[PDB]
């Protein structure tokens, strides 16, 4: 569950921290918020390997382009490079991204689909928890939000996903990108799913396991 | 894995105790032998529900015969009741391979292979289930008519152990049965976990394992 | 049909107090037929340990590939590769074969020689990194291992205690999977020494 | 399918391979040698798809014989098996893979020890005391799990094969027209011409 | 086996301190075509039960006829038909639940998702769901099709668990339902602006509201959106 | 989707709804389907959003490179580039595009490119899923050489009907007016066009 | 084409004590990625000191439980109010399930109670009627996660006496009701973490000679 | 097929085209799609000709037997019989039927029964393949309590547009006027309706 | 599949039937009698689907034995074969047909002549000097087209079968574990117990 919300002086993206293999939770706290450039951040849904690979590739090419032109990276550049790559592979790279950031031309918020279609909005959501999040955004969003209001709305939208979507769960990651200042990445901004203390310790009495053969392994060459 | 073989000292019946749901191990403690009457045994392989239901049902039809004819049902007749029922359901998707092993004064020791295809065969040696080929390998290379009740019991136990090892869809424990003129005698449950190491040491076999 | 279910096998890795553990079963089968009871799924390149489950030909191929790449790394860098760096090499190596992948479930375990920090990681067949502080699981009995690890595990276990925990997690998970077991080996990894132990388990 | 058995004893590797070649409902030949000598102390038996089976064997034989002349040296059984595995591991992801399963029996003159390698068409290699390909394994592995010892003489090893062949002749559906048996030891490769009734 | 033709979208509902609210739009969709606009999908049964139906409208009209018969048949030889032996929400639900499961079990389902909202004779709030599979469940909030994805998340912010029901008023509960209907009109392509809303209170009885419209819609921000990325005008 | 372009006395007007759907979910309710490929050459996109965007982006590139070399391209030239991409890649594209531009000599022109990649020059053109419902209305109500006020009304009435019947259509009615005067952006909100 | 079956997720757990038995199950009902209910009871008191749970397809689960509850009612009517023994209930359910062998109830069903000697009993069933009496069993979505844990912590599998060189196995013992409830709550907190279809609440039914008691515990709601 | 029924001040008017097609071949260019089930209860048939004929024949039987026993059936009663056949045999029928009748108490009434077998009472109803093109036109031009001359014009203009765009529609425009006065048959030839 | 041979000589009909019953990769039995005595001078061999094969044979046997007691008379081989053909001709258009092929060898005590009938599962009857079902025919008919005479003794007839079995053992892929041979003549039905090496 990933969302992006524009406020009057920048843009904020938020995401949950659940990685799934089918019905099994693989990672209870994986970071879905990726850095394309210092002030351009990306939230990824769909094929996990694809969202990570495509973000690192365009991030690498954006850096090289930034050094070449001696200019700050632009969001429209990251957008154009992602859409042209995803389109070339006819959706076989299953990456669904909300790309947001600030650059010389101001603050920007876009969504990119696997087939290479782009949308522009003041509020967006993607993933299995898209509809749970979008319901909250369509209820509470107004024009001219403050930084604290936008973080609250974005955070509330991810919580909607965590509770009401089985695909989403655990914690809320947030990244704030304000026109004036450095982008602040808030890893585990909320942790509302802490595991209660176990009823028992399952520490085994030493010698419980039957061993056949023992040997020291050689690490040094 | 189930086998039943005929020798000088009667019939040996040995089975594993594993239930599977694909690659999932459902149970390690399961019964694949139905004691129909004191001189009639039924082994179970294939669909769990199919085997349990129709062999429990066979037990009912066998009791009904002795109430009617004031006599114990013959192995041939008992096997053919299950055979004819299974054949009624042919093509429906019933999955069961079974051995009907018993002793009557008429027939002597008798084994009947019956499967869900409708095949009914009399014979001295049978191995049924996913691990039948493994059980056959050990059994065929050591079988004589003139084995001691002690030795025949072992070869049966050992033949299931072999299959329990190699076949992924067999194991848990070995359930042994001996069939004389006095009826079936249960010769205990042998957990493959402990039996493997006991046999390996005492016999010197399973030289493909580390330990 | 499913290349991840032909041969069978499992790998599990756990972190303790200034130590890591990685364990695996020894079974190599062809569907129902068990073939080898000596097929180890854990390899090491210096102090970095890699466990690989899935299609056996790809397990062997990737072992030979990562030995090849780590040998060249060591000659150029003039130092042993670190777990964090090796994790990235495995990830980029697997995603290179995105549209024709190796049918594997790799698991990296080791201690960063400089920071002394215990490190484990897991991957999908196309190389998505799963970096967990507690434990990683892989193979045909991954559901089972997830259940055992989630219950048995507690943080900051001493090497001698962590051994008992990972051993019981593996053994009990393996005995609920048809395609796993046939013997097991556990690696207890510390900064200075590494102990390798073969477990006595069920041979069915 | 075709029967491919291999057994490693004290001082030798014994390979037993079926003599039958069948297309449709006809047995075209009953004296087929399903093996190629790769080097004087390494032998490879093979079974699988009709054309691929021999084409692959002769291709491997050609490469090992070339290496032997270039280096004036015999590759270790381990080294030969590693080369073969990689060729199959390439093949499996090619346009049309070689559908061939092989046993490699070799005497390592350096270690003075017999070695048996089992490799399937995917490139799945493993070293075994005894090996089989196809449906043979389903009956022979439990037999050998029972009767096998590592200190057995070549004579004891042949008796143990005779026992495996008898079981396959009893319980296998198809007539594989007996086996050709070959011993690989320190003195190289010889064929047991008297296995029709040993 | 069949396929649905003319279809109704989401039915949303929740329970508050004294009763239950249920709502559904007045649309009959023919695939992508918004064909019929005068369609009532809230069926009142007596004065203590409202049955909200989504899915195939032909099957809905059948269920509507079954309910009018249930009322007629209950009145037969029943001098307490308007008192102690009147139809209960739980009676009406279990009947529909029985039919739905029988039809799925004959491989000829009624292509519907149904919510039976009402108040029992003892003043207890009744709210339970049943669909073409015969699957049944109760929750403080229930919604069919699209409502399950967007309405439930919003309605669960007002009543997350059972203990929250006595704390929720009719004003708060209705306001939440009316808001959820607007959110569905924004994002559901098979939805309508015109909807019906029914309140069954254990004091004020049954209040059936017709010809309601989604109001207070935010569209003004649309003027500022141009192109799909790089366009500036 | 409901899209149309109408030639009138002073030039041409492009009109579109603002609804993008993935199944029955409205993924974007404020989509801009009116895309610029040159100062006074715009197009209406319908079909695969990915395909129509990829095409429009390539056309804008081609006309920018055309302008650099040979000056302002004709509306016909723009339609020819759209055609060439659509026709030659017909197997891998699901795109229906209306091209509309204002030339000082040719006044307002409308070209429509359906799925096949054929080109059709028309006084007015309608396209998208919602167009099926307004063939009747548009044929009966369209006159040549209408005023700006009249043409805006014709498109506003036409698209309101398309939106009313088509579930795949809705949101706001965006328009883009192309005359000698310049480029004018118009928007009409549901609370207005619904009650016509 | 119409699909008669669905999956409502959830997980159930049965453990047999020396003089008691527990049948536990999560109270979450789901469809695909949506939550239907956070509290929808799944484990039922069927009378005659028998508790039953048919987990999988909720419709087929409710249908089976309903038919068995009815089967108990008609056992009383037809056999002079005789108590239906747990073994007799098990065999009766086999016939209920196998009755629909060629259009099965898509459920894994567990019953818990006391045998005729007063000892705790757990019977588990496959969808078509195959059944075995067991010491413990987990069924449903997270069965594959919990069963290995039970094997280890209830039957002490792969556990030995320290320093006996893995020769002497751990004494096989009976757990107390307090010790069993601990294992159940740890099994479900663990299942909730790693399975998306498990959570919201845990409801445990305990059967002793005195009757059926119910305990409820909150689970994670993500 | 293009069919419609319109209620007006004096009663109701049924209208239909005359084209039956098997693929692209016009099997019959003078089809009568306006079918009598009672003196002043008529229906418009759309979908499978075989299915709609079989249904109409059975309905005419049911209403003739109804009349024998209980006298003149209501337009609602006729629609209920059509519904019952269509709904209960939905798996084996491809029939879309508009039922229109004149009652002396209820005046003119229109019921439409789409594929599913649902019933919808409307002031006017349009159906058949050609109806998609005139949803826009009909919604904008329909007023309640029109005159006979006005209603004939509305149907003539509506069906001419449906015929113009739909290939499956064409031939003559047949109408059937249902008032207290009686039953009037109207026909309009291409040479008239095409040039509207 | 299973081997079903029949040969009619001067004064007898000889039926040779394979002893192998195989299911999957295992041979479950190597001594199966694939024949039922319908009457003292009529014998029917059978092969086909697993269950149908015996069920059909025993059903026909039951009906002929019932007729024998009712009329106190033995039906002619011709009459029995006509009954069997009609049962199969009904079966082929039933919900689940009997997939069974039969040879009927009988001595007609009235005509004093041996008679061999070949009927497939469709109900295709034909009277032949020699017959086979399944893949056996593909080798035995041409062999029998060359070596058969109508005036051959029973001894010459057994030698001619021995020649057919030898050919099937040489060129057929599956091990059918030899044949059980039965002679039908004026004195009824006897089994040749010494065909393992005659
Ligand atoms: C909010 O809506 C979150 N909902 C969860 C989910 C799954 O939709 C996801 O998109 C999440 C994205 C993150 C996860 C953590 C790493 C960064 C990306 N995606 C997954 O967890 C993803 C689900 C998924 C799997 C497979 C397919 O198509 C086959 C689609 C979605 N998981 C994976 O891809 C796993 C690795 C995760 O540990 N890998 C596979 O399933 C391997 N298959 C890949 C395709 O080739 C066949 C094998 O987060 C959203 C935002
Ligand atoms: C020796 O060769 C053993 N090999 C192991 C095994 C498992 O294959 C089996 O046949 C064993 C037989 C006993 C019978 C007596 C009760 C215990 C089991 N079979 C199974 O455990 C059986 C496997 C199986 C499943 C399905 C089919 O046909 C589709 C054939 C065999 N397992 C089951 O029946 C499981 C029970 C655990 O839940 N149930 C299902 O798979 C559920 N489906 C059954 C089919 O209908 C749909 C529902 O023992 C031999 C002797
Ligand atoms: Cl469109
Ligand atoms: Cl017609
Ligand atoms: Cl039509
Ligand atoms: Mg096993
Ligand atoms: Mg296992
Ligand atoms: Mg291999
Ligand atoms: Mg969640
Ligand atoms: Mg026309």
């Amino acid at each position: 569950t990933i969302v992006g919300v524009k406020f009057n002086n920048g843009v904020v993206i938020a995401a949950d921290t659940r990685s799934t293999q089918g019905p099994i939770v693989a990672d209870k706290n994986c970071a879905k918020l990726h850095r394309i450039s210092p002030k351009i951040w990306c939230a990824g849904a769909g094929t996990a390997a694809d969202t990570e690979a495509v973000t690192q590739l365009i991030g690498s090419n954006i850096e090289l382009h930034s050094l070449y032109t001696s200019r700050e990276p632009r969001v429209v550049s990251a957008l154009q490079m992602l859409k042209q790559h995803l389109f070339k592979y006819q959706g076989h790279i299953g990456a669904y991204l909300i790309v947001a950031g600030v650059d010389p031309t101001g603050s920007h918020l876009f969504s990119i689909h696997a087939h290479g279609s782009t949308d522009v909005g003041y509020y967006l959501s993607l993933g299995s928890g898209s509809l749970a999040a979008m319901a909250v955004l369509e209820s509470h969003w107004k024009q001219d939000l403050t930084k604290e209001e936008a973080i609250k709305l974005a955070s509330d939208a991810i919580q909607a996903g965590i509770w009401n979507d089985l695909g989403s769960g655990s914690n809320v990651d947030v990244c704030v990108m304000e026109i004036g200042k450095d982008a602040e990445y808030l890893r585990n901004y909320l942790t509302p799913n802490v595991r209660e203390e176990k009823q028992k310790s399952y520490k085994f009495p030493r010698g419980t396991t039957a061993v056949l053969k023992e040997s020291i392994v050689n690490i040094c060459d | 894995t189930t086998l039943a073989f005929r020798f000088q000292g009667g019939i040996i019946v040995a089975v594993d105790s594993r239930a599977t749901a694909g690659n999932w191990v459902a149970s390690q403690t399961v019964k694949k032998v139905i004691e129909i009457n004191p001189f009639l045994l039924g082994t179970m392989a294939g669909g769990a529900a199919d085997c349990q239901f129709w062999e429990t049902w066979l037990g009912s039809q066998c009791r009904l015969h002795e109430l009617r004819e004031k006599e114990r049902i013959s192995v041939a007749a008992a096997s053919k009741i299950l055979s004819n029922l299974v054949y009624q359901y042919k093509g429906a998707g019933l999955s069961m391979g079974t051995m009907i092993c018993g002793y009557t004064r008429k027939e002597g020791p008798t084994i009947y292979y019956v499967d869900s295809d409708g095949t009914r065969l009399k014979g001295d040696i049978f191995c049924v289930g996913s691990g039948q080929t493994f059980a056959y390998g050990v059994l065929d290379s050591n079988y004589k008519w003139d084995l001691s009740v002690e030795d025949a019991l072992y070869l049966g136990k050992r033949s299931i152990l072999a299959a329990a090892h190699r076949d992924a869809y067999s194991g848990g424990s070995v359930n042994l049965y001996h069939v004389t003129e006095d009826g079936w005698i249960y010769h205990g449950n042998h957990d493959v976990g402990e039996l493997f190491w006991k046999v390996k040491e005492e016999e010197g076999s399973f030289n493909n394992v580390i330990g | 049909s499913d290349p991840s279910s032909i041969n069978g096998g499992i790998v599990v890795a756990m972190t303790g107090k200034d130590c890591v553990a990685i364990a695996c079963d020894l079974r190599l089968g062809s569907q129902s037929l068990g073939v080898s009871n000596k097929f180890e799924k854990i390899f090491h390149y210096g102090h970095v340990f890699l466990g690989i489950t899935g299609l056996a030909t790809d397990v062997t191929t990737l072992n030979e590939m990562f030995r090849y790449k780590t040998n060249l790394y060591k000659l150029k860098e003039e130092r042993a590769i670190e777990p964090e760096t090796f994790t990235q090499l495995v990830s980029s190596s697997l995603y290179e074969r995105r549209f024709g992948p190796y049918f594997v479930g790799p698991v990296v375990a080791g201690i960063n020689s400089k920071s002394g920090k215990p490190f484990i990681a897991g991957f999908d067949l196309i190389g998505c990194i799963d970096e967990a502080k507690d434990f990683i699981v892989s193979g045909t009995a991954s559901d089972q291992l997830f259940g055992m690890c989630e219950s048995l595990y507690e943080p900051n276990l001493e090497p001698e205690d962590l051994f008992e925990t990972i051993s019981q997690a593996l053994l009990n998970a393996a005995d609920r999977d048809a395609l796993s077991g046939w013997g097991a080996v556990v690696y207890i990894i510390k900064k200075d020494e590494v102990v390798k132990r073969y477990l006595k388990m069920r041979q069915d | 399918m075709d029967i491919i058995l291999g057994i490693r004893v004290q001082d030798s590797v014994i390979l037993a391979s079926s003599k039958a070649v069948t297309r449709g409902i006809s047995v075209l030949k009953d004296s087929d040698d399903k093996t190629r000598q790769l080097s004087p102390h390494t032998l490879m038996s093979f079974a699988g798809e009709a054309g691929d089976t021999v084409q692959f064997a002769e291709y491997i034989q050609a490469n090992i014989q070339l290496y032997s002349i270039r280096e004036d040296y015999e590759l270790s059984p381990q080294a030969v098996s590693s080369f073969v595995r990689q060729e199959l591991a390439k093949s499996i992801r090619s346009r049309r893979p070689y559908q061939v399963n092989v046993l490699i029996g070799g005497y390592d003159k350096k270690k003075n020890k017999p070695e048996l390698y089992q490799i399937d068409y995917l490139g799945t290699k493993v070293e075994l005391p005894y090996g089989a390909h196809g449906y043979s394994g389903f009956y022979t592995f439990s037999l050998l799990d029972h009767h096998y010892r590592p200190d057995m003489t070549t004579e004891e090893g042949l008796d143990l094969l005779k026992l495996c062949v008898q079981e396959l002749e009893k319980r296998m559906p198809m007539d594989f027209k007996g086996v050709i048996v070959k011993i690989v030891d320190k003195d190289g490769i010889r064929q047991v011409d008297d296995f029709q009734a040993q | 086996t069949q396929q649905p033709i003319v279809t109704g979208t989401s039915v949303i509902s929740m329970k508050y301190d004294n009763g239950v609210i249920i709502a559904a739009d007045n649309l009959g969709s023919y695939g992508s075509l918004l064909r019929f606009n005068g369609v009532e999908r809230l069926i009142p049964v007596g004065d203590n039960t409202v049955v909200g139906i989504s899915g195939d409208i032909s099957d809905m009209q059948h269920i509507e006829r079954l309910l009018k018969d249930l009322v007629t048949e209950n009145a037969y030889d029943n001098p307490l038909a308007d008192a102690e032996e009147a139809l209960e929400p739980s009676y009406i639900f279990e009947y529909l639940a029985t039919v739905m499961y029988q039809r799925r079990s004959k491989m000829n389902p009624l292509w519907n998702a149904i919510i039976v909202a009402g108040v029992q004779s003892n003043g207890d709030q009744f709210l339970r769901y049943v669909n073409l599979l015969g699957v049944t469940y109760s929750s403080p909030t229930l919604a069919t099709g699209f409502g399950a994805h967007m309405a439930n998340p919003l309605l669960r912010k007002v009543v997350d668990r059972e203990s929250d029901i006595p704390k929720t008023t009719v004003q708060v509960a209705e306001e939440a339902i009316v808001n959820a209907m607007r959110v569905l009109y924004y994002r559901d392509a098979r939805s309508s602006r015109n909807f019906s809303l029914a309140i069954i209170d254990k004091n004020t009885g049954l209040t059936f509201k017709k010809n309601l419209q989604v109001e207070n819609m935010k569209w003004d921000f649309a003027k500022d959106i141009k192109g799909y990325g790089t366009q500036k005008i | 989707t409901s899209i149309m372009a109408v030639t009138f006395k002073d030039g041409v007007i492009l009109g579109a709804d603002s609804r993008t759907t993935t199944g029955a979910y409205i993924a974007n309710r404020v989509t801009d389907k009116l895309t610029r490929v040159h100062d006074k050459i715009w197009c209406c996109r319908s079909g695969s959003a990915a395909d129509t965007q990829a095409i429009a982006d390539i056309v804008q590139y081609h006309l920018e490179l055309y302008t650099s070399q040979y000056g302002t391209p004709s509306t016909e030239t723009a339609a020819s580039v759209f055609k060439e991409l659509c026709y030659e890649n017909k197997d891998n594209l699901t795109a229906g595009i209306i091209v509309a531009g204002y030339d000082d000599k040719n006044k307002g022109e409308v070209y429509t490119i359906p799925l096949g990649g054929s080109v059709h020059k028309l006084p007015y053109a309608i396209a998208g899923s919602g167009s099926t419902f307004i063939y009747g209305y548009c044929d009966k109500n369209f006159r040549e050489n209408m005023s700006k006020e009249e043409t805006v009304d014709f498109i506003k009435h036409s698209l309101s009907q398309a939106i009313k019947w088509d579930g795949s259509s809705g949101g706001v009615i965006r328009m883009v007016v192309l005359t000698a005067a310049g480029v004018e952006r118009l928007i009409f909100y549901p609370d207005e066009y619904e009650q016509l | 084409q119409f699909n008669p079956y669905g999956d409502n997720g959830g997980t159930i757990l049965g453990i047999a004590g020396e003089d008691f038995a527990v049948l536990a199950g999560d109270t979450r009902n789901i469809t695909d990625y949506s939550i239907n209910s956070r509290y929808e009871p799944k484990v039922f008191d069927c009378g005659d000191n028998i508790v039953m749970s048919a987990n999988g397809f909720a419709a087929d689960g409710d249908a089976l439980v309903k038919r068995f509850k009815n089967s108990v009612k008609w056992y009383h009517f037809d056999h002079n109010d005789k108590k239906l023994s747990i073994n007799s209930a098990a065999r009766n359910i086999q016939h209920l399930l196998y009755g629909k062998r060629f259009f099965p109830y898509y459920v894994h069903t567990i019953i818990a109670g006391l045998d005729e000697d007063g000892k705790g009993a757990v019977y588990s069933f496959d969808p078509v009627g195959s059944y075995e009496r067991e010491q413990c069993r987990a069924g449903g979505a997270a069965a594959s996660l919990i069963m290995p844990f039970l094997d280890n912590q209830v039957n002490f599998k792969n556990q030995y006496e320290p320093g006996t060189n893995g020769k002497v196995k751990k004494p096989l013992k009976y757990l107390s009701v307090e010790e069993v409830i601990k294992l159940v709550r740890d099994s479900f907190t663990s299942a909730t973490e790693r399975h998306i279809q498990v959570g919201d609440g845990l409801e445990i039914l305990i059967v002793t000679k005195d009757g059926v008691r119910k305990e409820f515990y909150e689970l994670k709601r993500d």
